[PDB]
C-alpha cells in the first residue's frame, strides 16, 4: 500500500519489453498481472492511453493544429537502462508491446489481449488459476 | 517500502446468495427464514467479532458457520431458532327460498 | 459552508499527494508532502495553482 | 491445409509444436543452427499466408545473430548456448557464393563437415528470412521501434566490425526509412462508446379465482336486493 | 437492449 | 497536468424524472394535443380525424381539430432523438381538455397508429402504464400545473411563426449554467399561437417558412444536441 | 426553380431510401402489405414478418418534405425499394400525414406506374427503372450512413465538399439487415452519433446540418 505509481509504471514497462520478447506460457502468466496492477492502481490508464491526444469533432482547427504540433514534436521519454524505478520515466509511455500481444497469432493470447481492448469490468483473476500453464500442458488442453 | 495483509464478492449458501459488504448477523438475516438471535447466537457460538463484514471471515471459519447452521443438532440449538362450493350452495339455496317468499 | 465546490484547488504536485499540514503563525501557507518526495509549500492568498 | 484462418484443428497444434521446437531446443551444431532457419523458413511461409506476429521469431534472429558472432559487453542479455563458433575476418562475400539452396537432408547429413561457405550461406539465409518477414509483418506492428531495437544494434555491430557486407547495409537503411516513416503516437486503447439510457416496453391491451369473484359478486348484489325487497313489503 | 424494432406481441 | 478519473468504465447516466428539480435538461411540452376518448356502442376509442367523421359531427367538433398523428410522430423523433439516448430531455403532453401527461424518456412507443391508439386509451383511462419489467411507471397522468411539476431555475418559450428567427444553438448557449429550458410546442393541426401566453417568458421562430412540428421539435433538439456537444 | 433528374448541374442534395419496404398485394381488392395488420398472410407467403415497415418509411418521406431544406428547394428523393423498382419524389409534393391515406397512395402508384396531379402540368411520383447513377447529377459524393463508420460533424463534411459537388446520401429503411446494401455505388459511409439511431431523425439530423450549412 505504499508503492509509487512511478514504482507500479517501471514494473509495468520492463515486463511490457519481455513480453514483446517472451514465449507465449509467459505471456499467458503475465498480462492478468498487468491487469491486476492497473487495477489496484488505477493511475497508470494514463499509460494505458493518454486521452490528450484524442481528437474531438467539437472543436476548433486552432486545437486541431495544437494537436498537429503535438504529434510531431513528440517522442517517447523511456529509459530502459536507468536501475532506479523512482528514475526511470515510464509514466510518459505506453504499451505498444501489448498492442503487438493484441496482434499475437495464439486464439486464447488474442482473448487475453482483448481482454485489455475492452474495459475494465472485473477486479480480480486468481493469478494461481492463470498459472500453471506449460508446452505440454496446452498440447493435451488442445488435443482434448 | 512495503506492508502486507494477514476478499470476495457475493456469496451463496444453500440457494440463497448473500452479499459482502454488510455485517454477519444482517447476512445470516438475508439468508432466507432465520432471525437476528438466531444469528447473534451462531456466530457467538463461532466465536468471532461481531463487527466484520463478510468480506473478512477465511474460509476456515466460514465453513464451520455453515456446518454449524445446517446441523444445528450436534451444536445443542433450542428448538427457538427453526422456522366456494358451500358458497355456491348457500346462494342457490337463499336465493330460491326468498325469491319462494317474493311470489308468494 | 459552501461545500459544493473546492474553494481553492491546488495542484503541481507529481505522485501520490498522501501528507499536508498547516503552519502554526501563517494561517494561509500549506505545506504539502508528496509521495515523489519534493514537500511543496504554498501561499493561498497567491494563485496556488503553482508552489511558492 | 488452409493456415491463414484463426483456429484450425491440427494447424494451431503444429504452430505450437514448431513454436516449442524454435524456443526449447539448445544450439550446439550448424545442423541444429540450419534446422532452425528452415523452420524460420516454413514459419515466414505461414505468415506470408496468414499474417500474424511471432516474438519467438524475433527472439530467434537475435540468438542466431549473437551466437554467430559471439567470437560479450553489447549484449549479455541473451544467454547462447555456443561461445565457440564464430565468424572471424575471413568472410570472402562473393555473389556467387551458395546460397539459400535448402536440399534438407542432404543438408543435414553433411552439417558436421560445416564449412565457412555453409556458415555464411545458413547467415544470409536467415538475413534475407529476417528482411522478407520485416517487410510483411514489423513494420505494419506498432511496437516496430522496440521490437527491432536490438536487432538493430547487432546489425550496427555487424557494420563497425567489419564494414564489408551489403545486405546488412541494406536492411539498416530499409528499417531507417521505416524508423523516419512511422509516426509513434502513444496508445489510446481505452476510449469507448457512451452507453445510451435503457429503453422498455408498456403492457396494454385464473378462471376459477374469476369464477369465484364472480359469485361472490353475485351473491352480494342479489342478497342486498332480496333483503330491501322484503323491508319494503314488510314495512 | 432495444434499438429501433418497434414492440413485441401476444 | 491533470489525471484520469479512476472509472472509465462507460454507464448509463440516471434518468430524469419529475422529482429531480436540480439537474439542468431540456423540456419538451407538446401543448393543446387532441387526445380524447369515446365510447361506442361496446368499446372505448380515442378520437382520430379520418375514418369517424360521421359521429366526430355529431359531437359537433372538427375533423381538422381531432388529430393526433402529429402528436404521435412528434413523440416518436423526439424520444429517438440523441439527446434522449443522452438523457437530457424530458417530456409532457398537455392535452386540449387539460390532463397534463409526463412521459419519461426511458419509455419505448410502439409505432403502428393503432398500437398507440390502444396504448393512449389504456393511459387516459388507467391513468398509469407500467413496463413489462414492471418496477416503473412510464406514461403517469399528473396535476396542472406544470409551473408546480417543473425544474425550479427554467426558461420557458413559445414556438410561434411570427416572432423573429434566431439561431437555436445561439439561444441554448447563450443560456446560464444552470438554467434548463422548456419549449412549448403547438401540436394542433392548424391554429392560433398563443395559448401558453400565461406561462412563457418570451416566443421565438425557426425560420421564415412554417413547419411541421415534428420539424420544429427535431431543428430544437439538434440544436441543443450541437450546443451541448454530443 | 423545381429541382428535377434533367438538371444535372446545380448544387443539390439528394436522398435515397434503401430496401424501403412498399410491396402490395390483391385479396376482392388491393392491400399494402402492413405489419401489424396481418400475420397469418405473412406466414402464408413466407416473408419475414419483420420487415414490411411502411410507417417508417412514411415517416422519412413526411420529415424529409418538412423539412425546411425542402421547402427552399435543394433536395430530392429517390425510393429503392426491397423488390428492385425506383421511385422518384420532387420537392412540390404534399404526402398525405395518415399512414393509410399514405398506403393507398402507394398502391395505387404502384398498379398506376405513374402519379399525375388535378393540376396535371408535372407528375409528382414517377416510377422508373434501376440504376440510379443515370437520373443522379454528374458531380456526386455519395454516402452511406452507417453505425460501424466513424462519426463526423456534419457542418465539417458539408464545409469539406466542394463548391458545385452535389450530395447523395444513402439510409436503410429496413428494421434488421447489414448496411452494405449499396456498396457497388457509394464512396463511402460515416456515422453520426455514439448512440444508434433511426431513419427519420438520421434524415432530420442531415437535414438541419445542410441548413445550418448552407445558412437557409
Amino acid at each position: 500500500t505504499h508503492l509509487s505509481a512511478h514504482l507500479v509504471a517501471s514494473f509495468i514497462k520492463k515486463l511490457a519489453r519481455l513480453t514483446l520478447e517472451s514465449p507465449p506460457s509467459a505471456i499467458v502468466t503475465v498480462i492478468p498481472f498487468i491487469y491486476n496492477l492497473i487495477r489496484k492502481h488505477p493511475n497508470c490508464m494514463i499509460m494505458l492511453h493518454n486521452p490528450a491526444f484524442i481528437s474531438n469533432p467539437f472543436q476548433t482547427p486552432d486545437q486541431v493544429a495544437n494537436l498537429k504540433t503535438l504529434k510531431e514534436n513528440y517522442v517517447d521519454p523511456f529509459d530502459v537502462h536507468e536501475s532506479d524505478p523512482e528514475l526511470t520515466h515510464a509514466l510518459d509511455s505506453s504499451l505498444w508491446e501489448l498492442a503487438s500481444l493484441m496482434e499475437h497469432y495464439h486464439p486464447n493470447v488474442a482473448t487475453l489481449a482483448k481482454i485489455f481492448a475492452q474495459p475494465f469490468k472485473k477486479l480480480s483473476y486468481n493469478m494461481e488459476d492463470f498459472l500453471d500453464w506449460n508446452y505440454d500442458s496446452l498440447l493435451n488442453a488442445e488435443s482434448s | 517500502s512495503l506492508v502486507v495483509q494477514e476478499f470476495q464478492h457475493i456469496l451463496r449458501l444453500l440457494n440463497t446468495n448473500v452479499d459482502g459488504n454488510i455485517k454477519i448477523v444482517y447476512a445470516l438475516t438475508t439468508i432466507k427464514g432465520v432471525g437476528r438471535r438466531y444469528s447473534n447466537l451462531v456466530c457467538k457460538k463461532a466465536d468471532v467479532d461481531l463487527h466484520k463484514r463478510a468480506g473478512e471471515l477465511t474460509q476456515e471459519e466460514l465453513e464451520r458457520i455453515v456446518q454449524i447452521m445446517q446441523n444445528p443438532t450436534h451444536y445443542k440449538i433450542p428448538a427457538w431458532f427453526l422456522n366456494h362450493t358451500l358458497a355456491n350452495n348457500v346462494e342457490s339455496k337463499l336465493r330460491d327460498d326468498l325469491e319462494r317468499l317474493k311470489k308468494i | 459552508s459552501n461545500a459544493y465546490e473546492p474553494q481553492l484547488e491546488l495542484t503541481g504536485a507529481t505522485d501520490y499527494v498522501r501528507t499536508l499540514s498547516f503552519i502554526p503563525a501563517a494561517p494561509h501557507l500549506v505545506a504539502t508532502g508528496s509521495y515523489d518526495g519534493l514537500i511543496r509549500l504554498y501561499d493561498t492568498r497567491s494563485s496556488g495553482s503553482t508552489p511558492i | 491445409f488452409s493456415t491463414s484462418d484463426q483456429y484450425h484443428l491440427v494447424i494451431t497444434p503444429a504452430l505450437i509444436l514448431m513454436s516449442q521446437f524454435l524456443e526449447q531446443i539448445k544450439f550446439n551444431s550448424l545442423k541444429r543452427i540450419a534446422f532452425g532457419a528452415v523452420l524460420v523458413r516454413i514459419v515466414s511461409q505461414y505468415q506470408r499466408i496468414s499474417k500474424r506476429y511471432i516474438p519467438e521469431v524475433v527472439y530467434f534472429f537475435q540468438k542466431i545473430l549473437l551466437t554467430f558472432i559471439v567470437e560479450p559487453l553489447d549484449f549479455e542479455n541473451i544467454r547462447l548456448d555456443s561461445y565457440e563458433l564464430g565468424l572471424p575476418l575471413d568472410v570472402d562475400f562473393t555473389k556467387k557464393r551458395s546460397t539459400i539452396i535448402p536440399l534438407h537432408t542432404l543438408s543435414t547429413m553433411d552439417t558436421e563437415a560445416h564449412p565457412v561457405d555453409q556458415c555464411v550461406s545458413v547467415l544470409l539465409n536467415v538475413m534475407e528470412s529476417l528482411d522478407a518477414t520485416i517487410s510483411t509483418v514489423w513494420k505494419s506492428l506498432p511496437a516496430f521501434n522496440e521490437i527491432i531495437l536490438p536487432i538493430q544494434q547487432l546489425l550496427s555491430a555487424y557494420t563497425s566490425k567489419y564494414s564489408d557486407f551489403e545486405k546488412p547495409r541494406n536492411i539498416l537503411n530499409k528499417v531507417e526509412k521505416l524508423t523516419k516513416f512511422t509516426e509513434h503516437i502513444p496508445l489510446a486503447l481505452q476510449n469507448h462508446k457512451p452507453v445510451s439510457i435503457p429503453t422498455h416496453a408498456p403492457k396494454y391491451e385464473d378462471r376459477t379465482r374469476s369464477e369465484i369473484n364472480k359469485m361472490k359478486a353475485q351473491l352480494k348484489k342479489e342478497r342486498k336486493f332480496t333483503m330491501k325487497e322484503i323491508r319494503k313489503d314488510a314495512k | 437492449t432495444d434499438r429501433f424494432k418497434g414492440d413485441d406481441d401476444i | 497536468q491533470k489525471a484520469l478519473p479512476a472509472s472509465l468504465v462507460p454507464q448509463a447516466p440516471p434518468v430524469l424524472t419529475s422529482k429531480d428539480k436540480i439537474t439542468k435538461r431540456m423540456i419538451v411540452v407538446l401543448a393543446m394535443a387532441s387526445l380524447e376518448t369515446h365510447k361506442i356502442s361496446d368499446k372505448y376509442v380515442l378520437l382520430n380525424c379520418d375514418d369517424h367523421q360521421g359521429l366526430l359531427k355529431k359531437m359537433g367538433r372538427d375533423i381538422s381539430e381531432a388529430r393526433p398523428d402529429i402528436t404521435h410522430q412528434c413523440l416518436l423523433t423526439l424520444l429517438d432523438s440523441p439527446i434522449n439516448k443522452a438523457g437530457k430531455l424530458q417530456v409532457y403532453i398537455q392535452t386540449s381538455r387539460g390532463i397534463l401527461i409526463e412521459v419519461n424518456p426511458t419509455v419505448r412507443i410502439p409505432r403502428t397508429f393503432k398500437r398507440f391508439s390502444g396504448l393512449m386509451v389504456q393511459l387516459l383511462h388507467k391513468l398509469s402504464i407500467r413496463s413489462v419489467n414492471s418496477e416503473e411507471k412510464l406514461l403517469k397522468v399528473i396535476k396542472n400545473p406544470i409551473t408546480d411539476h417543473l425544474p425550479t431555475k427554467c426558461r420557458k418559450v413559445t414556438l410561434s411563426f411570427d416572432a423573429p428567427v434566431i439561431r437555436v444553438q445561439d439561444y441554448i448557449e447563450k443560456l446560464d449554467d444552470d438554467e434548463s429550458i422548456c419549449v412549448f410546442v403547438g401540436a394542433m393541426a392548424r391554429g392560433k399561437d398563443n395559448f401558453a401566453d400565461e406561462y412563457v417568458d418570451e416566443k421565438v421562430g425557426l425560420s421564415n417558412y412554417p413547419l411541421s412540428a415534428s420539424v420544429a421539435c427535431s431543428k430544437f433538439c439538434h440544436g441543443a444536441e450541437d450546443a451541448w456537444n454530443i
